[PDB]
């Protein structure tokens, strides 16, 4: 049985196991000589090992927990469960994976909180309408989407110190409107107003007394607001299994981290809460702003979504903003458009019409492979994220972890986690690398040798450089190496030369850069293969001859990445829904479509063509898409009948075809004007005449 | 990598005093001696009134690291009237600024806040201070007339500055003009010669100044950061300034002429709150005598491995040329959170290898937030973007980050030891730390044995205690040293010698020392420098004929040399260290003579073989090409042969293949040295008699100049035999091939018209397109897809005008994407209009051509043609039969003419598409 | 077409009075 097993396990159980996941060991002395010890399970079977002699552990994923996905998110009977199993159990070999899936559902009736964010700064006084019976127009609007609603709110200014405060005539620290000879309040940095509370009734009387501040520059920084608002959960009130939503409103551009040393000030932000009971940030003139990946990290940590209701002159900038802090929203604060009051609760459609998972503490040595499964068995590789969803979907991700060698520790715990919810899926990996044969053995001492020979797993292991067989593989004898061993087959030169066979076993070990194992030497750990000037591609290990990619990377060089945010695109699909994603890269396979994320299709048709597709499955219960039934999922444009079809000379598309009934349907789709992009169709599509 | 970092000088000043803020050299011109300047912005002084006034101390390097204040300014705030201060220096961070020439110390107090002359007012315009030893001024540029916001009354002067060559000074303020940012330029003399305290606003002669721009570029902090280097033609040094908050928070950084504030060039970040431009370097790193620009970003978030955004920071890497054009690379950091581009430090020439050096520091990085310093070699390509060395901060936080590596200076040589120093700071901790450079030490070693094939039956040698007379042979070893700088004239060093070198892992060495009996030796050798390579002998001998165990493998003879460091430069201690880039030992073989036959010497027949197997290669792509190769040696025993693979300028190595048994699995190897690259690969050792063989090679083609028509190698093996060791040289030739997949494709939007047509009605004279039809829109596009490009090719499109004198698309207008002319034989838009089925093909219509001429497309570019037409509506609601369904049908072909590679066998493609608009009755 | 700098906001509008030239006016009564 000339196998893999056979060839790197001879030496002891603990790198027999190592060999392969599919490699077993025979721990008693069953005719102890002239047999293989590392073998498979059923090459072990045949010649009777076959009592608890066999040492042969497997791999697996125990699930400990799984509760039921949740219908509701009202409390009633036990709790709200979004994620399902909760706790699995992972047991691993070495270079050994076992798969397991995951479960996600945006359960209905989810209580919500909301934490405003004011900009109290003097640019605001021509902005200050928004605020104005605010808890009822977030009650309002809300209500549809959920019931146990929860609001607070605070306020911003800047950091109160010098260039940003008015502190050179005494009379403009109390009144900083000392010159226009007007009134205006002191300045402050974060002043927590109203904790989360259920009553519209003391929030919309607690936001009417606000009034604006004054400082100098037009930057405010409210990003010592949103931290603050973040980390000190305990003043705010956010509560647990609750959608957290942050809402950030201003006028003019912010501060950023680094900008505080101007003002003397050049300690960075420690992202810890500082509000005391005064309800006032306490460090806003010791410590700098804080940086956008300090936001990131503390935003997600304490799962709040950050919603950025900013005026048209600066929303280009915050749009620009949110593309760096995943998944915040960004919406006009103006009555010159179309929603103003339906403001957040858009925002919150599109926080809730995202998927993705997120990882806690993984173990450097584990690598974890996703598919995923987003609408009716639709298995899409490589994606950790689904998108387009709907408050109340449920999608499916399949999930590898495997991990290379094997490290030797106790068990440590991961994460698994929806982005922005409580709920997660905890896996506890311990790693199962020895056998029970270390410990059942005799001491290490005084054993098969002269002086000092050490063994008792499964062979005599005694003194160095010899290690005889029984004991004692000795210098030149021509004893018992004869070639019959020692090469794979006898028309072949010894051990594979970089070594010669003393006795039956070979040290090859001549010293080359690197290291050199094998019974018969052939093993390499060097010399792989090499893409650039590094060996496997410096992303992967070097084993025999073979490359053990590092976590996210792939291939027989290591060199495909496991990323697909170089695939994505400006609109969300990946490669615009025109390739497939291969090795970060988006090949494009569509005819005439090119690009980096195949953005570019000039000969592609027009949108007449999918758009009709919604026109038929939404409006006439026809089409392809009702046969797939991606009805749902694919036409998310709200369509309207209009009764013989409006139009302006203001950029409005008319698209027009024939159906199945010889019926002229006629369409128009006004294009996003506040990003929604709206149909309207034609009732009494031309029909012939009897 | 040669910083002294057992043995570093530890100042420090008083608790909270920020201590270590900005750290800098004091070279006086009347003294030997050399100094540190350390800025403690947050320092008190003796100064009545003035809490936490700053202090500027220089510290004596001679011993005992003593740091003394130097006296700026000892008087308090001056006053306007009876009590009403006009200046306010309590909290001014004085010192948070330090720049030295060589008399001449500036420092600066960037938070200074003063009273206007005007109202009651507290403005941090800042100041400076310039000392001469004795003579002591006041520089304060933005305490002009010109004070608010809306002027410099926020200048925030001194907050970054720098000298020129020419005593020029350079000084940066990121709050004048509503936080737009200044650069105030001035002369040292005029500095001196025009101050006069009791003038508080003073205009010096030949100032450059920045002036205000549009409300756009408020908020901006030009000034933030500065350094000088000259980017023209002139000597003269130009101005570098860092504008961290610039174009939408994507930061820029200004490059500003030296005689007259000129713009001259513009870096722009590339990514928002990143804060590109917090620091800027200039200084020579490629030794081509041209000043090259480092911009650091520290907030710089890039893309870990996994996709996610980390705060690693970047520094920019930004290499001057001939011309104005600057190549760019970008580094990164290494450790979340470290804020890697902080501070950027020029180092000048740390091993004085040829090619200054720099150092960048992440000072919130490393164990325990305590701060990391890289040091970074640059090199004839530029830098090298892999550190050297490491410098780790030693000191825990008390209260604050301690922020080591937060301020840097170095390129001079305070030690005089021949290698610049460096100093780094530690505000957090209130300490400063300067790291000394060791002497850089070139060491070749050379080894060589008498004869490699040793003879057992020959015993021409003597045995010492039993005189049985066995074989032998000498052991020759040579060790020469060199080194810039000061250093030791004679240098001890301990060789030793290991025989047989693969044994020892337990198998017998089958060589001795001749008098020693054993296979190790041991010698303290003692060599001066230059060359003289100083050489010594010992004497081995072979164990008898039927004793060991093996006559094929060979003796490895193996010298290593290590350096006691002691010797060193007497000042604690100052070792040198070796040249980074070295070998501290070196291998000889020696082989047992067997199977040479009767003449005693093994004389092979070495041949060398190979095929093409693809035999042409297109010129665009990177093609895999796998050379089998067939290496036989026919003669007798070849030692140490290895076949040589000699690739052109053009290709690379990929790796051997294995996927098949009919090949070898050679170690391979590519090998760059001696101005010439090539492929190594171990044919044995000794590769036997009659020993074929076989294996290919992967490789990867791109062709170097585009008129170049093959690519060549060279294939010999070599041996280090004495007689006959290398096979004749073979030449494979590949032959460059073009290939260019081009495909033309069209489309029509809308592609059919639905009769008839709403609200359409005659127009006597149509005006308008409402007057005349729907949009018909054709888009033909032009794409190269294949490897080759193309330089010419014509476009041609025919065009259905007329039916029966009638027209059916009246052509609008016509607008291209790309390299590409079109012309129509027909005007276009006559008119001056504003803004069963019947094929109707220009067959049977009355064709409009139109003709491009298209120019150089290359592996993925596009040509694109858009043609906005109108459908004469008139026509198809008339005799011209109602009711009857109309295609109309455009073509559109291209020949490609002309491709860019000549002298290869270029044949030409054509292709041509259609496109339909169906102009068809849904009713009666 | 006019604006202000710092932390600006238009003063009031009772248009053709108070603003001088100002370029617009109508909800809660601000200038251009
Ligand atoms: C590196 O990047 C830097 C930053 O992007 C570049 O610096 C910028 O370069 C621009 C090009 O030179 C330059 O724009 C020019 O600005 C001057 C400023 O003079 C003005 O004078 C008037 C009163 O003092 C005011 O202009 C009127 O118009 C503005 C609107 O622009 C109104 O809002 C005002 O009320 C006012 O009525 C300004 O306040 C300003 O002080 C202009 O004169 C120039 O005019 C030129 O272009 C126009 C076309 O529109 C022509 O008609 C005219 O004859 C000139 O050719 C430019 O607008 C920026 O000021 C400058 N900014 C900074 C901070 O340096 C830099 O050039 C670049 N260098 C390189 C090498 O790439
Ligand atoms: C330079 O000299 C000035 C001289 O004034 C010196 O400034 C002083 O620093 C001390 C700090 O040691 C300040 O003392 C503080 O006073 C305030 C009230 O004014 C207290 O609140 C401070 O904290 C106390 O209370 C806290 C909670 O209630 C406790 O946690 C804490 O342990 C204290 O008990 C503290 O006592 C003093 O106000 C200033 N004076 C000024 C600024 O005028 C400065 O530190 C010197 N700098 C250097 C570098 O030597
Ligand atoms: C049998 O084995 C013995 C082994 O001892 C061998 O005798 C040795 O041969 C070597 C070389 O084959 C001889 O040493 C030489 O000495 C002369 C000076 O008299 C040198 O010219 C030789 O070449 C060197 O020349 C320069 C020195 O002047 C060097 O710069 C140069 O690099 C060369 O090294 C060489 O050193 C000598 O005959 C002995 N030496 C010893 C130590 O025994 C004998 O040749 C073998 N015979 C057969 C038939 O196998
Ligand atoms: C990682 O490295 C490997 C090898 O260097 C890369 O594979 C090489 O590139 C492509 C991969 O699909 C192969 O295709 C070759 O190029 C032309 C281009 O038109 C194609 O039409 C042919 O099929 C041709 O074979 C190429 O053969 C392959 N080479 C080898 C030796 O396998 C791989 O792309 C690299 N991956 C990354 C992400 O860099
Ligand atoms: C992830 O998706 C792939 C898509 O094919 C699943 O299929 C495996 O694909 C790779 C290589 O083709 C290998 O792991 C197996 O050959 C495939 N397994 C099959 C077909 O059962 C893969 O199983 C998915 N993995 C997880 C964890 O969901
Ligand atoms: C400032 O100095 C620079 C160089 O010393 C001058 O740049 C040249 O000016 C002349 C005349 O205006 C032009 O013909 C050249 O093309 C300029 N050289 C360039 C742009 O590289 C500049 O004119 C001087 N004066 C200013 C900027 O006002
Ligand atoms: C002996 O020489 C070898 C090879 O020159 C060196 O050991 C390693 O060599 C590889 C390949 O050049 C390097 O990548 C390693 O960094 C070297 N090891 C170390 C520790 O630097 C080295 O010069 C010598 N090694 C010994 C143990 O004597
Ligand atoms: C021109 O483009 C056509 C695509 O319309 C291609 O024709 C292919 O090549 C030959 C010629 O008919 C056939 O073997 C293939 O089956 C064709 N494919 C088709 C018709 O889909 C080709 O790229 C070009 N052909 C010529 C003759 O120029
Ligand atoms: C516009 O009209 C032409 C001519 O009738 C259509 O061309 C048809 O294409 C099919 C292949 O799909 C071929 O059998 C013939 O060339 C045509 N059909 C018949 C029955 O003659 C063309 O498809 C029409 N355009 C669209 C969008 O359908
Ligand atoms: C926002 O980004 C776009 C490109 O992504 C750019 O064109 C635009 O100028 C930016 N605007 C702001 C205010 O940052
Ligand atoms: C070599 O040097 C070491 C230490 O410097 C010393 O112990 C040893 O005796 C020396 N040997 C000779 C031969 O000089
Ligand atoms: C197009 O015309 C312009 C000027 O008429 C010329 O510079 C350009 O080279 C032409 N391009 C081609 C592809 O003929
Ligand atoms: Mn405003
Ligand atoms: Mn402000
Ligand atoms: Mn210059
Ligand atoms: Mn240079
Ligand atoms: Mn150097
Ligand atoms: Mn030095
Ligand atoms: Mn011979
Ligand atoms: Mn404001």
């Amino acid at each position: 049985g000339p196998n893999i097993c056979t060839t790197r396990g001879v030496s002891s159980c603990q790198q027999c196991l190592a060999v392969s996941p599919m490699c077993a060991w025979c721990s008693d002395e069953a005719l102890p000589l002239g047999s293989p010890r590392c073998d498979l399970k059923e090459n072990l079977l045949k010649d009777n090992c076959a009592p608890e002699s066999i040492e042969f552990p497997v791999s697996e994923a125990r699930v400990l927990e799984d509760r039921p996905l949740s219908d509701k998110g009202s409390g009633d009977s036990s709790q709200v469960t979004q994620v399902s199993p909760q706790r699995i159990a992972l047991r691993l070999r070495p270079d050994d994976s076992k798969n397991f899936s995951i479960q996600v559902r945006q359960v209905e009736d989810y209580p919500v909180d909301i934490y405003y964010l004011m900009d109290l700064s003097y640019s605001m006084k021509d902005d200050l309408w928004s605020i104005q019976n605010l808890g009822t127009k977030l009650a309002t609007q809300m209500r549809k989407l959920t019931s146990n609603l929860r609001i607070g709110f605070g306020a911003f200014v800047d950091k109160p110190v010098s260039p940003y405060m008015y502190i050179s005539p005494p009379e403009a620290l109390e009144n900083p409107c000392y010159d226009m000879k007007t009134t205006c309040l002191p300045m402050f940095g974060y002043k927590h107003v109203l904790t989360l509370t259920d009553q519209v009734t003391r929030f919309n009387e607690e936001v009417k007394k606000q009034s604006v501040s004054r400082n100098r520059d037009a930057p405010e920084g409210g990003f010592d607001a949103i931290m603050q608002a973040t980390v000190c959960d305990e003043k705010i009130g956010w509560r647990n299994d609750a959608s957290h939503l942050l809402v950030f409103t201003t006028d003019a551009k912010t501060h950023i981290a680094l900008d505080g040393r101007l003002a003397g000030i050049v300690q960075p932000n420690d992202g810890q809460c500082h509000v005391g009971s005064d309800n006032h940030y306490s460090a806003s003139t010791t410590m700098d702003y804080p940086s956008l990946g300090l936001m990131t990290e503390k935003l997600s940590q304490k799962n709040i979504n950050l919603i950025f209701a900013v005026t048209e002159n600066v929303v280009n900038l915050y749009q620009n903003y949110s593309e760096l802090i995943p998944g915040t929203t960004v919406g006009v604060l103006s009555m010159d458009s179309s929603n103003v009051l339906q403001l957040i609760v858009d925002a919150y459609g599109k926080i809730r019409s995202k998927v993705e998972l997120e990882v806690r503490d993984l173990p450097e040595e584990l690598s974890l492979s996703f598919n995923a499964t987003c609408l009716n068995n639709e298995v899409i590789p490589g994606l950790k994220s689904c998108m387009g969803l709907k408050i109340g979907d449920t999608v499916s991700f399949s999930i590898e972890a495997k991990v290379r060698g094997c490290p030797q520790e106790k068990e440590k715990s991961f994460t698994i986690k929806p982005v922005g919810f409580k709920d997660s899926l905890i896996v506890q990996v311990t790693f199962d690398c020895d056998c029970a044969c270390q410990a059942q053995a005799e001491p290490n001492s005084h054993r098969c040798n002269n002086g000092n020979g050490t063994f008792e797993c499964g062979v005599c292991r005694c003194g160095p450089g010899w290690l005889g067989s029984q004991c004692e593989c000795s210098e030149e004898d021509y004893r018992p190496s004869q070639q019959d061993e020692c090469s794979p087959r006898e028309g072949q030169p010894v051990c594979s030369q970089r070594g010669e066979c003393l006795c039956g076993q070979c040290v090859c070990h001549s010293s080359d850069f690197g290291k050199i194992t094998g019974k018969y030497c052939e093993c390499d750990d060097f010399s792989c293969v090499r893409y650039k000037g590094e060996m496997c591609s410096g992303h992967g290990q070097c084993s025999c001859g073979d490359c053990l990619c590092d976590s996210d990377w792939t291939g027989y060089y290591c060199n495909c990445t496991t990323r697909t945010d170089t695939c994505m695109s400006s609109n969300g699909l990946l490669c615009s829904g025109r390739g497939k994603c291969e090795c970060g890269s988006c090949v494009c396979i569509q005819p005439g479509s090119y690009g980096d994320t195949c953005e570019k299709c000039p000969t592609c048709p027009d949108a007449c063509t999918f758009k009709k597709e919604c026109v038929e499955c939404k409006k006439f219960d026809r089409g392809a898409l009702h046969d797939e039934n991606t009805c749902n999922r694919y036409c998310r444009d709200e369509i309207e009948s209009v009764k013989e079809l409006k139009d302006t000379g203001k950029d409005a598309v008319n698209c027009t075809y024939k159906n199945e009934d010889d019926c002229v349907v006629r369409f128009q789709y006004y294009e996003d004007s506040s990003g929604k992009s709206i149909l309207y169709v034609v009732e009494e599509p031309e029909c012939p005449k009897g | 990598f040669n910083l002294d970092v057992d043995s570093p000088a530890e100042y420090s000043g008083p608790e909270g005093s920020y201590f270590g803020f900005a750290v800098d050299f004091f070279v006086p011109s009347a003294s030997s001696r050399m100094f540190l300047l350390v800025g403690a912005p947050k320092a008190n002084t003796t100064q009545p009134g003035i809490v936490e006034g700053g202090q500027v101390l220089k510290c004596d390097w001679s011993s005992t690291r003593r740091c003394q204040p130097i006296e700026f300014d000892a008087t308090g705030n001056r006053d306007y009237a009876k009590d009403d201060p006009l200046e306010f220096k309590s909290h001014q961070w004085f010192g948070a600024s330090v720049r030295s020439k060589q008399d001449k110390i500036l420092a600066c107090a960037p938070l200074y806040h003063w009273r206007t002359e005007m109202k009651q007012e507290r403005e941090p315009v800042g100041t400076c201070f310039l000392q001469d030893g004795t003579k002591t001024v006041e520089y304060a540029p933005c305490r002009s007339q010109d004070i608010d916001a809306d002027g410099q009354g926020f200048c925030q002067g001194g907050f970054s500055i720098d000298f020129t060559k020419a005593d020029r000074v350079l000084l940066g303020g990121p709050g004048s003009f509503y936080w737009q940012g200044q650069l105030i330029s001035d002369q040292v003399a005029e500095i001196v010669s025009k101050y006069d305290p009791n003038v508080y606003s003073i205009k010096y002669n030949n100032q450059l100044a920045t002036r205000t721009a549009q409300a756009i570029f408020d908020d901006s902090y030009l000034g933030y950061s500065v350094a000088v280097g000259d980017f023209n033609g002139d000597g003269i040094d130009d101005f570098v300034s860092g504008v961290p908050r610039a174009a939408r928070t994507l930061g820029m950084v200004y490059i500003y002429d030296g005689k007259n504030m000129s713009s001259l060039y513009n870096f722009t970040g590339e990514q928002m709150a990143a804060y590109f431009g917090f620091s800027v370097a200039a200084t020579d790193i490629n030794g081509d005598d041209y000043a090259d620009v480092f911009i650091g970003a520290p907030l710089f978030m890039d893309r870990g491995s996994d996709g996610k955004l980390q705060e690693v920071g970047q520094v920019s890497v930004s290499l001057q040329r001939a011309s104005g054009d600057f190549q760019t690379t970008k580094l990164n950091g290494f450790e979340v959170f470290a804020r890697f581009g902080s501070a950027i430090a020029p180092l000048g020439d740390l091993d004085q290898d040829g090619f200054n050096d720099i150092a960048i520091a992440a000072p919130y990085g490393g164990e325990d937030k305590k701060g990391i310093v890289y040091i970074f070699n640059g090199r004839s390509t530029g830098l090298n973007a892999v550190p050297s060395q490491i410098l780790e901060g030693q000191w825990a936080a008390r209260s604050m980050p301690p922020s080591f590596g937060y301020s840097m200076k170095g390129a001079t040589d305070i030690d005089k030891n021949g290698y610049p120093d460096l100093i780094v700071g530690a505000f957090g901790v209130d300490r400063a730390i300067l790291y000394r450079a060791r002497p850089v030490i070139t060491v070749n070693a050379g080894l060589e044995v008498y004869p490699s094939i040793l003879n057992q039956d020959n015993k021409t040698c003597s045995l010492p205690g039993t005189a049985l007379k066995v074989s032998c042979f000498n052991v020759r070893f040579c060790l020469k040293a060199d080194g810039k700088g000061v250093l030791p004239r004679k240098l001890n060093f301990q060789v030793e010698l290991l025989l047989d070198k693969l044994k020892q892992k337990g198998a017998i060495r089958r060589a001795l020392f001749l008098y020693s009996r054993s296979p190790s030796h041991s010698k303290n050798m003692t060599i001066s420098r230059g060359g003289l390579m100083q050489c010594e002998e010992l004497i081995a001998y072979l164990r008898d004929e039927s004793e060991f165990r093996d006559k094929l493998t060979p003796i490895t003879i193996f010298m290593e040399y290590r350096l006691d460091y002691r010797t060193a430069a007497d000042t604690t201690g100052l070792q040198p260290i070796l040249n980074q880039f070295t070998p501290a030992n070196i291998s000889r073989q020696a082989h047992i003579l067997l199977d040479c036959g009767e003449d005693n010497v093994c004389k092979p027949k070495l041949e060398v073989s190979v095929d093409s197997d693809q035999k042409k290669i297109y010129i665009g792509d990177d093609n895999p090409l796998t050379l089998i190769v067939k290496a036989q040696n026919q003669g007798e025993g070849a030692y140490e042969a290895e076949l040589i693979v000699s690739i052109p300028l053009q290709a690379d190595f990929i790796g051997v293949v294995r996927n098949n048994e009919a090949l070898a699995r050679l170690s391979c190897a590519f090998k760059t040295e001696n101005q010439t690259r090539q492929v190594v690969c171990d044919l044995g050792n000794p590769m036997k008699a009659g020993t074929q063989l076989l294996a290919g090679l992967r490789f990867s083609v791109h062709q170097q100049s585009e008129m170049d028509t093959s690519v060549k190698f060279d294939l010999q093996i070599q041996s280090s035999n004495l007689f006959d060791k290398v096979s004749p040289v073979v030449s494979h030739k590949v032959d460059l091939a073009v290939l260019a997949a081009v495909e033309i494709r069209g489309v029509s939007s809308p592609d059919h018209v639905f009769l008839p047509i709403p609200n359409w009605e005659h127009k006597e004279n149509p005006e308008t397109e409402e007057d005349v039809g729907p949009v018909v829109q054709h888009i033909y596009e032009l794409r190269n897809n294949g490897p080759s490009s193309f330089s010419k090719a014509m476009l041609h499109l025919q065009w259905p005008y007329k039916y029966n004198n009638n027209t059916l698309l009246y052509i609008l207008h016509y607008d291209i994407d790309g390299p590409m002319n079109c012309t129509s034989d027909m005007e276009i838009n006559p008119l001056r209009i504003k803004i069963d089925i019947h094929t109707l093909g220009c067959g049977v219509a009355q064709c409009l051509k139109i003709v491009c001429q298209v120019g150089r497309l290359d592996r993925g570019k596009s040509a694109i043609l858009y043609v906005k037409s109108l459908l004469w509506t008139e026509t198809f609601m008339n005799k011209e039969n109602q009711n009857h369904s109309y295609s109309l049908k455009s073509s559109a072909s291209f020949n490609v003419i002309e491709f860019p590679y000549k002298n290869l066998p270029i044949e030409d493609i054509t292709n041509s598409t259609l496109v339909t608009t169906n102009v068809t009755w849904g009713i009666q | 077409c006019p604006q202000g700098r710092g932390d600006w906001a238009p003063t009031s509008c009772k248009q053709d009075s108070d603003c001088l030239a100002g370029c617009v006016c109508g909800p809660n009564g601000f200038c251009g």
